[PDB]
């Protein structure tokens, strides 16, 4: 009734509960296009949506804030996704960027290469991924589970995120992972969201809320892909772009959250529960450094 | 005592009549803020558009040397705006003009410095 108006649509939590068998994926409006005002690119604004939601939940946000983005260049040689985070988050923040082919951009700092040769010194608050391999397209079997890039992610998670932070990672109906779904029982909240102007396709985002360290729940990872696929197949979602249209209140606000150093053995039943209200930082407080491997032939 | 000089040679291309260089990235905005050239944040007006900052830099975009004792780039990690009816050509429109050093408007497109 009211959905046109907002900016996408999230999965119920009764869907969630259920145990079913998979099925292939079949969309009653599976090939159209939307109508966008007078001369503004895809890209933009798809980005633009995302950030709109994620205004609605508990994050942090101290002083001296540090992010990361994965997946970055297009097929033209310039950073349309990396300009629109820039107008969103407070002045002074500092921002990092990263693609397998050659481009230009507006961030403090960037690396060209395969992502399985970059390493860091230090540890992050917020992770942004867009990357997909071109070779999925090339069906020729029953559908199971993936490895490639995938098995890099899921490491640089359990090594490198602060206890509090937050992240959001891209999937369709072929490229997928099981034991990515198994982590997401290791924070506060879980969900799955679909934006309203491509909502003729398969695609979604997956995002994990206030981080803990050890397991709150047991999930099943090959059951809840199933469950997902039989959600979209019997609920249809109209095209829209409404919400354009209103960008009086935009900007991401300022809380000054509280950073502290401490060692295991000092962790409380009183400390765990401020992480998950969101209102505390875990890390150290040096400075930022970071490298590319190279190989030397013939 | 040789070098190469791009600059002149953009402007004797487009006087023959050739086509603009495309794909500079545009952003959403509301439309009431200041007019003002080079910001920290979008500020367009009712008679302007808002445009990312490295897109519209000819050095940046052929991958050669700034010209500079200190290379150095005056657009790269800004916002910079333009009046609506030159917005098809941004490229051109920046290497032509001159900013105003105590009001900070274009000149001929803003400052009133003069009763
Ligand atoms: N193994 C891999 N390592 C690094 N980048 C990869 C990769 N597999 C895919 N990619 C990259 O993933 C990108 C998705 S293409 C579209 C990205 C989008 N334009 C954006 O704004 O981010 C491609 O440019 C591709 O180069
Ligand atoms: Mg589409
Ligand atoms: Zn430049
Ligand atoms: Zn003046």
């Amino acid at each position: 009734s009211s959905q046109a108006w907002q900016p996408g649509v999230a999965m119920p939590n009764l869907y969630k509960m259920q145990r079913m068998l998979l099925e292939k994926c079949d969309l009653q409006n599976y090939g159209d296009s939307a109508t966008l005002p007078k001369g503004i690119m895809m890209n933009v604004a798809k980005y633009t949506q995302l950030c709109q939601y994620l205004n609605t939940l508990t994050l942090a946000v101290p002083y001296n804030m540090r992010v990361i983005h994965f997946g970055a260049g297009s097929d033209k040689g310039v950073a349309p996704g990396t300009a629109v985070l820039r107008q969103w988050l407070p002045t002074g923040t500092l921002l990092v960027d990263s693609d397998l082919n050659d481009f230009v951009s507006d961030a403090d700092s960037t690396l060209i290469g395969d992502c399985a040769t970059v390493h860091t010194a230090n540890k992050w608050d917020l992770i942004i991924s867009d990357m997909y391999d071109p070779k999925t397209k090339n069906v020729t079997k029953e559908n199971d589970s993936k490895e490639g890039f995938f098995t890099y992610i899921c490491g640089f998670i359990q090594q490198k995120l602060a206890l509090g932070g937050s992240v959001a990672i891209k999937i369709t109906e072929h490229s997928w992972n099981a034991d990515l779904y198994k982590l997401m029982g290791h924070f506060a909240w879980w969900t799955a969201f679909v934006t309203n102007v491509n909502a003729s396709s398969s695609e979604a985002f997956l995002i994990g809320c206030n981080y803990l360290g050890k397991p709150r729940e047991q999930i099943d990872g090959y059951v809840m892909h199933a469950n997902y696929i039989f959600w979209r197949n019997t609920n249809p979602i109209q095209l829209s772009s409404y919400s354009l249209f209103d960008m009086s209140k935009f900007p991401l606000k300022l809380r000054g959250t509280a950073v502290m150093s401490l060692k295991e053995g000092q962790i409380n039943d009183m400390i765990l529960s401020l992480l998950s209200k969101g209102r505390l930082i875990i890390r150290e407080n040096n400075r930022v450094v970071i490298s590319s491997d190279v190989l030397v032939n013939n | 005592a040789f070098a190469v000089d791009a600059a002149k040679a953009y402007k004797d291309y487009l006087a023959s009549g050739g086509q603009p260089i495309t794909n500079c990235v545009k952003m959403l905005c509301t439309h009431t803020g200041t007019g003002q050239a080079i910001t920290v944040t979008p500020e367009a007006n009712m008679d302007q558009e808002s445009f990312g900052g490295a897109s519209c830099c000819l050095y940046c975009r052929c991958h050669i040397d700034h010209p500079n004792p200190k290379g150095f780039c005056d657009l790269k990690g800004k916002y910079v705006q333009i009046p609506t009816t030159c917005a098809n050509d941004p490229v051109g429109f920046t290497l032509r003009n001159t900013v105003c050093t105590v009001c900070g408007m274009w000149k001929g497109y803003g400052c009133s410095c003069d009763q």
